RNA sequence: GGUUGCGGCCAUAUCUACCAGAAAGCACCGUUUCCCGUCCGAUCAACUGUAGUUAAGCUGGUAAGAGCCUGACCGAGUAGUGUAGUGGGUGACCAUACGCGAAACUCAGGUGCUGCAAUCU
RNA sequence: GAAGACAUUGUCAGGUGGGGAGUUUGGCUGGGGCGGCACAUCUGUUAAACGAUAACGCAGAUGUCCUAAGGGGGGCUCAUGGAGAACAGAAAUCUCCAGUAGAACAAAAGGGUAAAAGCCCCCUUGAUUUUGAUUUUCAGUGUGAAUACAAACCAUGAAAGUGUGGCCUAUCGAUCCUUUAGUCCCUCGGAAUUUGAGGCUAGAGGUGCCAGAAAAGUUACCACAGGGAUAACUGGCUUGUGGCAGUCAAGCGUUCAUAGCGACAUUGCUUUUUGAUUCUUCGAUGUCGGCUCUUCCUAUCAUACCGAAGCAGAAUUCGGUAA
RNA sequence: GUGAUUUCUGCCCAGUGCUCUGAAUGUCAAAGUGAAGAAAUUCAACCAAGCGCGGGUAAACGGCGGGAGUAACUAUGACU
RNA sequence: GUCGAAUUUGGGUAUAGGGGCGAAAGACUAAUCGAACCAUCUAGUAGCUGGUUCCUGCCGAAGUUUCCCUCAGGAUAGCAGAAGCUCGUAUCAGUUUUAUGAGGUAAAGCGAAUGAUUAGAGGUUCCGGGGUCGAAAUGACCUUGACCUAUUCUCAAACUUUAAAUAUGUAAGAAGUCCUUGUUACUUAAUUGAACGUGGACAUUUGAAUGAAGAGCUUUUAGUGGGCCAUUUUUGGUAAGCAGAACUGGCGAUGCGGGAUGAACCGAACGUAGAGUUAAGGUGCCGGAAUACACGCUCAUCAGACACCACAAAAGGUGUUAG
RNA sequence: CCUCGCAAGAGGUGCACAAUCGACCGAUCCUGAUGUCUUCGGAUGGAUUUGAGUAAGAGCAUAGCUGUUGGGACCCGAAAG
């Protein structure tokens, strides 16, 4: 009892009903995958300028 | 049975550009990349380490990170009916700076010029791009140029 | 394959935590011991009637095994494990690969 | 046991050469592509007549050789074995398979069977060079090899000198000048490019601009 | 402009054959006590700048040169191709309609450009 | 009378036990079976110049091999060919010239590589430790393999550097259980000590039907649920095969291509051959052959009338109108 | 098991069965024994039948070869 | 068939269901036998077959992905409904343009590499072999091969320098651009840089086209997981109304006009109706609509008559037509 | 929503939600101060680790449609045991 092996028929009709939705942009993307050495120091750099702008309201 | 390995089908895709083999010239490593640059991906068969998978051949992305020998790139690869975010770790040999934005960067500092140099003159700008318009009317002269009348030629053979 | 009987590698033994020299030997087995909870629970299931109460493996595919070196820090005593790729012939003796020689007799 | 040539007539498959991947293929029934006086000089035989294919089809080697006979046979026994150069212009490089024959259609990839030449529209099959006085003998020569082939082919008077690349007046202009020197069955031509030194060594009878 | 050190592009820089090269430089070149390396001071290492040389390298020029580079309504709007028809043909195939369009070929022009530092009739 | 602490009987333990019980006795597949593996994978092609892409498509490969064939540094240049040197010959060792790689890099193939990625040598163990991210396969699970960092500890090199196995693309494995390594840590619940046991982290023992049951046959004495998703009979498409018919005309026919024939080729027709297919029928269309009887086809065996003949006659052969 | 009578029932015990006044130092259970240990336990020796070793057995199950050459034509092959 | 015995036969009696009885057929054991009959466990299980009961309204599929002792079934994603929710000129796109990438198919190429292939011509041998001269020769002369040189005919799915068309990645601004000069443990020879910032300058011709019955987001659940057809690309097969892929469009799920007839072709997609105009196709009569107009062609003792489509070929004609 | 402005606009505050960088608790790993029945004690500051967590609570209960699992389980159906 053989039967059809495979086809992509009808598959891009289905994809296009609800979709091919564009990639979803964001300001401020994640640091996921970013160099720890960079990111460790960056954690302190920001904490530094955050502490700055606090003593800028006193 | 079928064979689906990582570099399958990539015969000519990773080939070397005729009479371009050998070392990569030294500029490739002097180029400098920062987070946010758009890079084009073309894999170099000579450098087997840090090689992009063949799917990302001919693909443009944005560097998200920078390491000793490498830049990370993010690519929107679309699977099913959506896009997912792939981030790639590439040796610099596989990556060149993209010209895709240079006509935009040229046009920004150009549109800034004719903006100032107009407003300070009293406006009248028009800096949006327009498509090719149909051409205007014109008068073609017959001077030294009379129409040369052509006709269809008959059937010949000559072999 | 052929590997040395000594290894200079990283020892994590906390009084060393540096590269030391390891005596290299091949890990083997170790004895059954009823009173391992598994044998104890299995021994009970097996008493009485009902026959074999657990699967007994037959369809054997692998013709090899993965060799496990027992590395031993000669200083701090702590032993580490390392597992080689699948191989059909393994000696940790000697008689290194040799140069340019000529096939004998 | 030769399947009727109807079965391979058209070009249904990608070219299947004898190759490292093929290896088992038989030998072409047509092994000789140059008949008659093929040592002859280029000046000897100005008149060229081609057998030209009007179809996109396939010609078996067995039909090639069989036509090569019929054409070269008619020509030798009427104008004489030295009166013409018949050049078969089409080489059967492409292998026809067959599924010989117990299961029926499982695993049906065939084994080499015969060979064929893959032929274009307007592609030349036979080419013949003689002297103009032999024309009507040549033409009836090919006209009978026609009957040996599937599919319409038309005979055509060449505008060219023999097997050269030049029309008869343009060959004459070049030959009465210095530029043409004999070879083999073919000729060579004086090039205005390259080292002047042995450009003059060869073709001594140029560099007058006279006879 | 020359040359050198370090280069970028990586044949318009390569190849073959000849001819020419002032000054400086580079080089070839001399020695084997020393550090160092060889079967061999050829390579490599050290010492001399003394005792020699433009022969070679190197630089440049020549050639209806090989190659390579660039261009052109040269070929060719050709081959191929996206789109169309209740178009032609027994078929194989083909013509037309709205677009895109090569490669070879042929012909002409060309034969490294150039960054940093030092030096030189 | 006999027998005698032996037999016997009871409980465990070993042997034996198709006499009997229970169960099982892969998949894909141009039906199923035999076979093959298209069942887990790799190269090239099919694949229609991103990606993807099927058949028991095509040419091959994988269950390994390596303490170096791994890592670093230095030096060197390969296949071949030319011209030379006692024995020396086609092939021995020595030298010079040319040499874009025509070599080699375990293995299939395809990439890649020349002061190297190849050859020779020198020093070594980074084939190590920790735990995340990423790419292919993808569900964006797992496994395999791979990438780029971080934190160690090291190797090598004057150094910049490089090195987390083998130039790149294949070379492999859940839960339960056992076993080992690890900290010297948690638990055995009335309280301790000590054996023992149980946890935690990381490996090994294997599932190749490779996301991973523990599994022999026979049935013509057979059974049930189904299937026209599927074989055997009619019929359908196909026409390789079979059968019948042409075209060219090299030859045959004393001479003479075609009276009668006909090679090499080549174009077709037919569906009383056989195949290929699997569309209809598996809640059933009664198999072979004969008997009997009807009717139809024509590719005419006979009978009617003709044209050919290598037709003297006789006989025969080829052909036409003809069922 | 074979199947009246008559006549005759050949060779084979390697296999699978069956079977034996057999051998002996191979293996082998529970108990019992010994050793270590605080004890649980661990290790050891000893050991029934059986298996193994050996002998019998086909009117038990059953089996009962392959290649060369070779005789005054050829053929054939008693012979090798 | 047999009929004086292994004869027939009544009654009584024994043997009971993994049991009996069997001169042996799996026979017989109450029309029941390869395990009797009765009740109960029992409404046994069933990935299988059949059926599943009112109307209207709106939306509206799938036969594909991955894993499964998976292949007539499941899980998983997809397609579908529903409920909505946060916002709103906003942001959105099966489209174009412009800028910038990627690719090795088609064609092409072979006097470019690799691999195949026809033909000669001219060279080179102390040297592949043959032959004359010869004592031989690293001898000369014919010679046939191999090679080299410039040519020549022809080819490639698993060859290639070049190299399309279609298809494909990215960009076209307020999440932008420029100035000033803070933070850090990262990094620099270095306040060097890197990253994130404070403060300042320029509005919608604010940075191409077209469209936008808006955009964004969350949860849950159905059915499906046999597909089939057409143009083009395309693999296996002589082929097939055959088998297997690619992109789109269909059929399935869909009537309506046309192709007489017909799932898939052409046209066109459906609320109930009126008038008009059309499509594809037609207008002698069947049959709505010109036996219309115009120029030619064709006469068939089996003429011909409209796509898909219901077939015809080589080869011939002193039939006729035009070249 | 508030302030200014006739309006267009501009500034102020910004819950829900979304994106991003941090902080808090446990686990893992590192650090190991003051002290101590010299082995107890584990402050403090850290880390590409990690949790179904914290960061001015959102639950509990009744009921309905749809969906899930077990049940004779939508209805009728084996051969068997
Ligand atoms: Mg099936
Ligand atoms: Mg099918
Ligand atoms: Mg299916
Ligand atoms: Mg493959
Ligand atoms: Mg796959
Ligand atoms: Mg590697
Ligand atoms: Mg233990
Ligand atoms: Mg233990
Ligand atoms: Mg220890
Ligand atoms: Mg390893
Ligand atoms: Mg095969
Ligand atoms: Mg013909
Ligand atoms: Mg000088
Ligand atoms: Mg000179
Ligand atoms: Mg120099
Ligand atoms: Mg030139
Ligand atoms: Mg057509
Ligand atoms: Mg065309
Ligand atoms: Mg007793
Ligand atoms: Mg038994
Ligand atoms: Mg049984
Ligand atoms: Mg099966
Ligand atoms: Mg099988
Ligand atoms: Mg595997
Ligand atoms: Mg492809
Ligand atoms: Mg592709
Ligand atoms: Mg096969
Ligand atoms: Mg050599
Ligand atoms: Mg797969
Ligand atoms: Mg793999
Ligand atoms: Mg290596
Ligand atoms: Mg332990
Ligand atoms: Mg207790
Ligand atoms: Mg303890
Ligand atoms: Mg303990
Ligand atoms: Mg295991
Ligand atoms: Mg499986
Ligand atoms: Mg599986
Ligand atoms: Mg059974
Ligand atoms: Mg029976
Ligand atoms: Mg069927
Ligand atoms: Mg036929
Ligand atoms: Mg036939
Ligand atoms: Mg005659
Ligand atoms: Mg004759
Ligand atoms: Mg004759
Ligand atoms: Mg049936
Ligand atoms: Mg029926
Ligand atoms: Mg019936
Ligand atoms: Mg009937
Ligand atoms: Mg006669
Ligand atoms: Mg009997
Ligand atoms: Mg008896
Ligand atoms: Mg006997
Ligand atoms: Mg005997
Ligand atoms: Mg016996
Ligand atoms: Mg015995
Ligand atoms: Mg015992
Ligand atoms: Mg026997
Ligand atoms: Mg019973
Ligand atoms: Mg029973
Ligand atoms: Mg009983
Ligand atoms: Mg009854
Ligand atoms: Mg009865
Ligand atoms: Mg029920
Ligand atoms: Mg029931
Ligand atoms: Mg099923
Ligand atoms: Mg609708
Ligand atoms: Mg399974
Ligand atoms: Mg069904
Ligand atoms: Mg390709
Ligand atoms: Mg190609
Ligand atoms: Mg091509
Ligand atoms: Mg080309
Ligand atoms: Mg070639
Ligand atoms: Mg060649
Ligand atoms: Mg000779
Ligand atoms: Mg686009
Ligand atoms: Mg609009
Ligand atoms: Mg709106
Ligand atoms: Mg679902
Ligand atoms: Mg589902
Ligand atoms: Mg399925
Ligand atoms: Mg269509
Ligand atoms: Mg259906
Ligand atoms: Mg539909
Ligand atoms: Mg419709
Ligand atoms: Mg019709
Ligand atoms: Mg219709
Ligand atoms: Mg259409
Ligand atoms: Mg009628
Ligand atoms: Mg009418
Ligand atoms: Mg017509
Ligand atoms: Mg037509
Ligand atoms: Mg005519
Ligand atoms: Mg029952
Ligand atoms: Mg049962
Ligand atoms: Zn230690």
């Amino acid at each position: 009892a053989k039967s059809k092996n495979h086809t992509a028929h009808n598959q891009t009709r289905k994809a296009h009903r609800n979709g091919i939705k564009k990639p979803k942009t964001y300001k401020y993307p994640s640091l996921k995958g970013v160099d720890p050495k960079f990111r460790r120091n960056h954690k302190h750099a920001l904490h530094g300028t955050a502490k700055a702008l606090a003593a800028a309201k006193k | 049975g079928k064979s689906h390995g990582y570099r399958s089908r990539t015969r000519y895709m990773f080939q070397r550009d005729f009479r371009k083999h050998g070392a990569v010239h030294l500029s490739t490593y002097l180029k400098v990349y920062k987070v946010g640059d758009i890079v084009d991906i073309k894999a170099n068969g000579s450098i087997q380490k840090g090689m992009p998978h063949k799917f990302y051949q001919g693909k443009t992305g944005v560097v998200y990170n920078v390491t000793k020998s490498s830049v990370g790139v993010i690519i929107n690869k679309m699977v099913g009916n959506r896009y997912l975010e792939k981030r790639l770790n590439l040796r610099v040999e596989h990556i060149k700076h993209s010209k895709c934005r240079q006509e935009f960067l040229e046009r920004v500092k150009a549109n800034a010029a004719k903006r100032a140099e107009a407003k300070a003159q009293g406006v009248a700008v028009q800096l949006k791009r327009q498509p090719a318009q149909p051409r205007e009317s014109r008068i073609v002269s017959t001077e030294g140029n009379v129409p040369q009348t052509l006709a269809p030629v008959p059937y010949e053979t000559f072999i | 394959v052929n590997v040395p009987k000594t290894r200079k590698t990283y020892c994590k033994g906390k009084t060393c935590r540096k590269h030391t020299q390891h005596k290299v030997t091949q890990y083997k087995a170790g004895k059954a011991s009823l009173f391992a909870q598994g044998k104890r629970r299995y021994d009970r299931k097996q008493s009485g009637f009902g026959g074999q109460t657990k699967p007994v493996f037959h369809k054997k595919a692998k013709t090899t095994k993965k060799v496990v070196l027992r590395l031993e820090c000669v200083k701090c005593k702590t032993r580490a494990q390392l597992t080689l790729k699948r191989c059909k012939h393994f000696e940790l003796g000697g008689e290194k690969k040799q140069k340019g020689q000529a096939l004998q007799f | 046991a030769r399947r009727p040539a109807r079965c391979y007539r058209y070009q249904k498959n990608k070219p299947y050469p004898k190759s490292r991947y093929n290896r088992a293929v038989p030998d072409s029934k047509i092994r000789i592509y140059d008949l008659g006086k093929k040592k002859a000089t280029v000046d000897e035989f100005p008149l060229c007549v081609h057998l030209v294919s009007n179809e996109l089809e396939q010609l078996s080697s067995e039909a090639l050789e069989a036509a090569r006979i019929c054409a070269n046979k008619y020509m030798t026994t009427v104008s004489g074995r030295d009166a013409f150069h018949l050049r078969v212009r089409v080489h059967p490089f492409h292998v026809l398979r067959i599924n010989k024959m117990q299961q029926g259609m499982r695993g049906a990839w065939g084994k080499p069977h015969g060979l064929a030449a893959r032929v274009d529209i307007g592609q030349i099959i036979f080419s013949v060079r003689t002297k103009d006085s032999n024309k009507d003998v040549v033409v009836e020569g090919l006209r009978r090899a026609r009957y040996k082939f599937p599919g319409q082919q038309k005979i055509i008077l060449s505008k060219k000198w023999g097997f050269t690349n030049l029309d008869r007046p343009e060959y004459l202009k070049k030959r009465e000048a210095g530029e043409v020197k004999d070879d083999g069955a073919f000729v060579k031509f004086l090039s205005k490019k390259g080292s002047l030194e042995n450009n003059i060594r060869e073709f001594p009878e140029y560099f007058a601009a006279q006879a």
